[PDB]
């Protein structure tokens, strides 16, 4: 429809903590093709994150129950046929997500941090592809998780100030690709703590914006060195 | 592990 | 296979995905034969979450509705919550059919009498939450009907500790606070249900003490909250 | 209010 109606009814369904209807409504105004304002930007990944987060939080607690019924085969099999009915829907969520990526917001992406974040996003939902992945799929879906947060990481290193949350956030979610997927603890604690060192020496380039969500993705890169070491 |  | 359906909802309930869980155990009590304990439980918890969500999302959505002056915005918020007026609507009417054609003709046995009545009140009880006219007084007539008829089966067949006994209790005075507007009757029932229950400790059963006791916690919470 |  109109697309302020459509973003006016996304907030709503937020509110709501009705996160379908909500990635519904971003996911066409994604669709008509304009450039998404930052507000905009955000409530498409609010949504998708939650959408998504959905069925990963069913996986991992699925794929435990999995395992805690090895010798129980009834059971077992019960558990694997429905971890395997939510990886379905978590690959239906993943391929929505990193098309609109591929067709709209990438391409339309006009300043660094919209490229930074957009990369970061197909980084991401590559990376919950690769979480589940199996097969001779497996490393390419790797290579392409690796990519995308490789390019974002050099524009970001280049364009934004090392205080930045886009910027954070990305060495945030990349270290924990390296740690969680490519499974190289170093390649992960180098990349947090290098983020957190360079911000701690430049406090004084944070802005009364970006200070609070800044400082937080502080913490947490120094939360996954603790838990890395 | 953290992520954003 | 019923073992199986079971075993899915179970699943479903620990992955948190309640339209599976509902959905398992609406295809149980579609076939028809008496449910066991486990099993309204299952299905009791199973709607239960898949109806609370939209009640929370109605809440917000109407109270947006009321705190908007913008008209554009007010008339948005009127639609959505609209909706889900719909979608809560058609859950209670599932489970409304369900408890009309299978549970409770086929309810042998006093505690599932109760235990069905009493949903059957609740989920006319859901309805009245968000009804409006001559609609509303029937349905609220319909709510207070079941809760009565469960509650007068109870307080002959059951213990006053018994979990679904003190349940019963529990909503039937929410039912009179929030539905009619009855704090006084609304405590009485609660605080009644609590002396009767603290009376006959020894009725208590190792199986069920702990629902018990928090039920009976939950009872003197709402008669705290009421009275002040 | 809590209801069960």
């Amino acid at each position: 429809m109109d697309k302020n109606e459509l973003v006016q009814k996304a907030k709503l369904a937020e509110q709501a903590e009705r996160y379908d209807d909500m990635a519904a409504c971003m996911k066409s105004v994604t669709e008509q093709g304009a450039e998404l304002s930052n507000e905009e930007r955000n409530l498409l990944s609010v949504a998708y994150k939650n959408v998504v987060g959905a069925r990963r939080s069913s996986w991992r607690v699925v794929s435990s129950i999995e395992q805690k019924t090895e010798g129980a085969e009834k059971k077992q099999q019960m558990a694997r046929e429905y971890r395997e009915k939510i990886e379905t829907e978590l690959r239906d969520i993943c391929n929505d997500v990193l098309s609109l990526l591929e067709k709209f917001l990438i391409p339309n992406a006009s300043q660094a941090e919209s490229k930074v974040f957009y990369l970061k996003m197909k980084g991401d939902y590559y990376r919950y592809l690769a979480e589940v992945a199996a097969g001779d799929d497996k490393k390419g879906i790797v290579d392409q998780s690796q990519q995308a947060y490789q390019e974002a990481f050099e524009i970001s290193k280049k364009e934004m100030q090392p205080t930045h949350p886009i910027r954070l956030g990305l060495a945030l979610n990349f270290s924990v690709f390296y740690y969680e997927i490519l499974n190289s603890p170093e390649k992960a604690c180098s990349l947090a703590k290098t983020a957190f060192d360079e911000a701690i020496a430049e406090l004084d380039t944070l802005s009364e914006e970006s200070y609070k969500d800044s400082t937080l993705i502080m913490q947490l890169l120094r939360d996954n060195l603790t838990l890395w070491t | 592990g953290h992520s954003l």
